[PDB]
RNA sequence: AAAAACCGUAAAUCCUAUCUUUUAAAGGAAGGAGAAGUCGUAACAAGGUUUCCGUAGGUGAACCUGCGGAAGGAUCAU
RNA sequence: UUCAAAGAAUCAUUCUUUUUAAAAUCCGAUUUUGUUACUUUGAGUAAAUUAGAGUGUUCAAAGCAAACAGUUAAAGCAUUGUGUUUGAAUACUAUAGCAUGGAAUAACAAAAUUGAACAAGCU
RNA sequence: AACCUGGUUGAUCUUGCCAGUAGUCAUAUGCUUGUCUCAAAGAUUAAGCCAUGCAAGUGAAAGUAUAUAUAUAUAUAUGUAGAAACUGCGAACGGCUCAUUAAAACAGUUAUAGUCUACUUGACAUUUAUAAGGAUAACUACGGAAAAGCUGUAGCUAAUACUUGCAUUAUCCUUUUGGAUAAGUAUUUGUUAGAAGGAAUUAUAACAAAGAAGUAACACGUAAAGUGUGUAUCAAUCGAGUUUCUGACCUAUCAGCUUUUGAUGUUAGGGUAUUGGCCUAACAUGGCUAUGACGGGUAACGGGGAAUUAGAGUUCGAUUCCGGAGAGGGAGCCUGA
RNA sequence: AAUAGAUCCGUAACUUCGGGAAAAGGAUUGGCUCUGAGGACAUUAAUGUUAACUCAGAACUGAAACGGACAAGGGGA
């Protein structure tokens, strides 16, 4: 038969995964959930080689058994679960907030989240579908679809996310005005405010999108992630605080200790 | 005058008595000509008249082929470089295209076209666009760098 | 059973590889006829259930110019734009010319606007005269290998007149 | 449920034709290599008949002869 | 088939900036004017491998770690305890495709057995 | 490290090849081998044959438990379990090999506005009820043969195996509140209107006809209401099938190929999950080709990759991973997403 | 004895290029219901009078057999 493979050679592992070469020759599929697997990492990785809480498969599987993780406030028992790109997952008995950022040279790391910050999350849309009734259901990056969304919120627009109630409460357009974060382009861990679009017959739209170091970089519409307005970022970045410090200033910086 | 197979063209999708011919202006960048708009024929395979949606690749060809019915032989010309000896290298191969009888095309006309679902087991491409050019010996011959 | 074992556009044969797959099935075909209305189902690639009708007799027809629909029953098959064989051998296809009752569409006709919405659109003299006399021509437009039931519509107007020219200069 | 018929997929076998790959084959006709053999003097000197080319014929062989060419000639020259 | 002139900055030079015809745009000024080849930039550029970062497996073949004070406490922060910093970046991923600046060199077209544009009247 | 040397001669200078030289993650073999780390290993040829043994099974809150065992106040209620079996899922993953394979596969680049999609996540639904019906295993008792992972009748019981089936909501009017109006999800047909994309016959809405599959007759128990299993539709996830464009070794002592037997396209229809000569019927004679078609050969799976490299290049790539193929050779089929 | 008439297809070695050749080798021909297509005469693009035997496809049907008798090459190395 030719059906689905359900296993992951170590070697074709995704770069930002981290996988040893010589531990074994196979890696942990993620299973089917609300992201793709290359832009989504499993918590058996997670809490293994980047919180480094436990060493093995079965101390993984024995601490995921208890209802001690939770993402975006719920219990997951999932062990290769996507989280996806933006999240907020918790641990309840030491009470720590982890929202999963992104890292200038383009990996995932867990970031230190107040429970404030956490209850705020933020989903950009994907698409929006007309039903039954004559209503607008929008369907969000995290599989997440959300009924009944603001009549002013636009494809590209990114919605703010409430957990518990599970309801939208300010949208964020694509202005010139607008900070982003590039998801899955070659620029990707840069933050931007966005300088320009433009908008091709029917292919890739591109943006240009401006840094704090007045640094232009062109990046596709496709991969782009609206993370507030001009005022100030929405979500608390991690300690790159979204600058691609550059590579050949970047040993300066290093050596001095 | 119109219908002369041994079957009947519906032209489905236009109405007929509700009201307030059919067509479709297909985007990219261009406009259904007024004849096509007015025409009378019918054809389930014409890009503004019919169920076929065009998306993929768009092109520009050589007419090869025109006393050929509602379809047309399309040759594109290129120059191949070779890295060993690095210099270019004349070499072509003809598609088929499937064209509107709304269009009326000449042998040699530089032709626009897009690319639609598999129309039969080789046609996959439809005509937008045809710009008169009087050409001189052959379809099969004269070169053209597009 | 598709895309394969066939020379291409130059001429030349491919030569066989890559014995067939599942996936391409090719099932054989069906000849729904005229009789009792039994049908089977073929499980579909994927658990998608196929109705197939090997025998038809009732379904639905749609007044067009009315816009309106009634459940009905199918008389006889007079052509396809298919070759005749099938035609002479009683088969239904999405095609078809088929004779319809025309007691239910008289009777809805009286009941509505009377008479031997958008009503008073003055009909035809043509069809009329096919509803005198009892009987009226419509083309079936349902697939009945696929959903497993006859629908079709009421043909009227100059597609009419090139039917009755084609069928009887004439025999 | 046994069983039968009909299109359909089609295993497998045989007829003819074509293509590809090895091998047998009585025998024939070659080429090449071997340390020296016999006969002849063909070419290298004007090699004792300048050599050579194409063609044709003759001869045991190298070779000979005719026709028309070349000097890579033995003539850069009344 | 569109030339050049004028101005600031390193050493004597080199380098940087503006315009100089016509047609539509804005009430003396607001700005678009072939196609392709070609050429410059980008985004999609799987990993392993490749060159290479950083990293004393006794060096190396390595591998992707580890380092930091700590015969047992100090700092940092939390309103008694809580370890910290980190690395897995970079270029490549055809020649073909997408977008992109383009003055040079190549071609193609419009270029008069006539074809135009402007103004007025007519439909 | 952008490198040369011996050999025609009495002696010389050339052309010219031979030989020498070094590397190979490139094979075999001879001699020799005190240590440690590291580790290719039946591809070449026989995708030949296989003895044998193993390589896919699965129950920790949670489907069915009088085979049976054990514990709490006393034949009463709970339990902890539990062989066999029914049921559910997987077994279509993985592993091996490279025979076939020459615009095919593969690689980069597109579309699927031409499709399907297990588990999972997120939204969510329409035409006897203090809880309905049969139909069977294991088992009991008689056997058959040498046996199969073989098997018959009698009897029975369950289940989340199989099958029936029990409100209410929305809309219009005087205008919180009273009346009246109507009840099909997918899917198909006919007649119209019509947040997005790049273009809809899109989403969706209206009318007239049909119309499946469900909306829990099921199991455990967390806040000092919960969970499992199952179900209609949509989106993503894990993928898959088709598909645009660009790229391949030698060969003309392969120049004309294809077209009744579909070749090239049109129409109509069948089939598929969907487009399509995929196939069928009719219609037209078309399509490719010195820019090498059609043939033939490859001791040719393709790719990133390897060796040698100053740059050009030349040769190799069965083999760590991706994609394709096969399970002695064809062909067919159930089940199952 | 074996087909042998006819139509459709196909036809090698060799050759003096003319042939070999009816090479070899095949299918069909039964029946009726059918259908269609192909000349001369007249009217201000068409409608009326009047004479062929050559093809083709859908049928079913008959005891799956048919140039039905007569009439007629056996081929090849």
């Amino acid at each position: 038969g030719k059906g689905i493979k359900k296993h992951l050679k170590r070697v074709n592992a995704p770069s930002h995964w981290m996988l040893n070469k010589m531990g074994g020759q196979y890696a942990p599929k993620t299973s089917s959930g609300p992201h793709k697997l290359l832009e989504s990492i499993p918590l058996v990785i997670l809490l293994r080689n980047r919180l480094k809480y436990a060493l093995t498969f079965d101390e993984v599987k024995m601490i995921l058994i208890q209802k001690i993780v939770k993402v975006d406030n719920k219990v997951r028992t999932d062990c290769t679960f996507p989280v996806g790109l933006m999240d907020v997952i918790h641990i309840t008995k030491s009470n720590e907030y982890f929202r999963l950022l992104y890292d200038i040279k383009g990996r995932f790391v867990p970031h230190r989240i107040t429970n404030e910050e956490s209850k705020y999350k933020l989903c950009k849309v994907k698409k929006i579908l007309l039903r039954k009734g004559r209503l607008s259901i929008a369907v969000t990056h995290d599989g997440r679809s959300i009924p009944y969304i603001h009549p002013d919120v636009k494809v590209n627009d990114t919605v703010r996310l409430d957990l518990e109630t599970g309801k939208v409460l300010e949208h964020l357009k694509f202005q010139v005005g607008s900070l982003v974060m590039v998801t899955a382009g070659h620029s990707v861990g840069r933050v931007g405010v966005i300088s320009s679009i433009d908008k091709n017959m029917g292919t890739y739209d591109i943006i240009h999108v401006k840094d704090s170091r007045n640094k232009v970089f062109a990046t596709r519409l496709s991969n782009v992630f609206v993370i507030g307005d001009n005022t100030k970022p929405y979500i608390s970045l991690p300690r790159e605080k979204g600058i691609k410090l550059d590579i050949i200033e970047e040993r300066r910086n290093r050596l001095k200790a | 005058d119109v219908q002369h197979e041994r079957a009947y063209q519906k032209q489905e999708g236009a109405s007929f008595f509700n009201s307030k011919r059919y067509w479709k202006k297909v985007g990219l960048g261009f406009a259904t000509p007024k004849e096509a708009k007015e025409g009378v024929y019918v054809d389930k395979k014409c890009p503004f008249t019919g169920n076929v949606s065009i998306r993929g690749r768009i092109l520009k060809g050589m007419v090869i082929s025109n006393k050929m019915k509602r379809t047309i032989i399309i040759r594109r010309n290129y120059l191949h470089y070779v890295k060993k000896y690095n210099r270019f290298e004349k070499r072509h191969k003809n598609i088929p295209c499937h064209c509107s009888p709304c269009f009326d095309v000449k042998e040699g006309d530089i032709v626009t076209v897009g690319q639609c679902r598999p129309l039969s087991k080789t046609v996959r491409f439809n005509v937008l666009h045809v710009e008169k050019h009087q050409i001189f010996g052959s379809a099969r011959k004269q070169f053209v760098l597009f | 059973r598709d895309g394969r074992h066939k020379l291409r556009l130059t001429g030349g044969k491919k030569k066989i590889h890559k014995k067939k797959r599942k996936y391409e099935l090719g099932r054989p075909p069906s000849n729904t006829k005229l009789g009792s209305r039994q049908v089977h189902v073929v499980r579909g690639r994927g658990r998608n259930y196929k109705y197939r009708a090997i025998k038809l007799d009732s379904g639905s027809f749609s007044w067009p110019t009315f816009g309106i629909s009634k459940n009905t029953r199918i008389i006889d098959v007079v052509y396809n734009a298919s070759n005749n064989e099938l035609v002479r051998t009683k088969t239904l296809v999405k095609n078809c010319i088929v004779v319809i009752d025309s007691h239910p569409f008289t009777t809805w006709y009286e009941n509505t606007f009377g008479t031997t919405i958008g009503k008073s659109k003055n009909i035809d003299p043509l069809l009329l005269e096919q509803f005198k006399q009892g009987r009226v021509l419509a083309c079936i437009s349902s697939r009945p290998g696929q959903c497993g039931k006859a629908d079709g519509y009421i043909i009227e107007g100059d597609e009419l007149l090139f039917y009755k020219r084609k069928m009887d200069k004439r025999n």
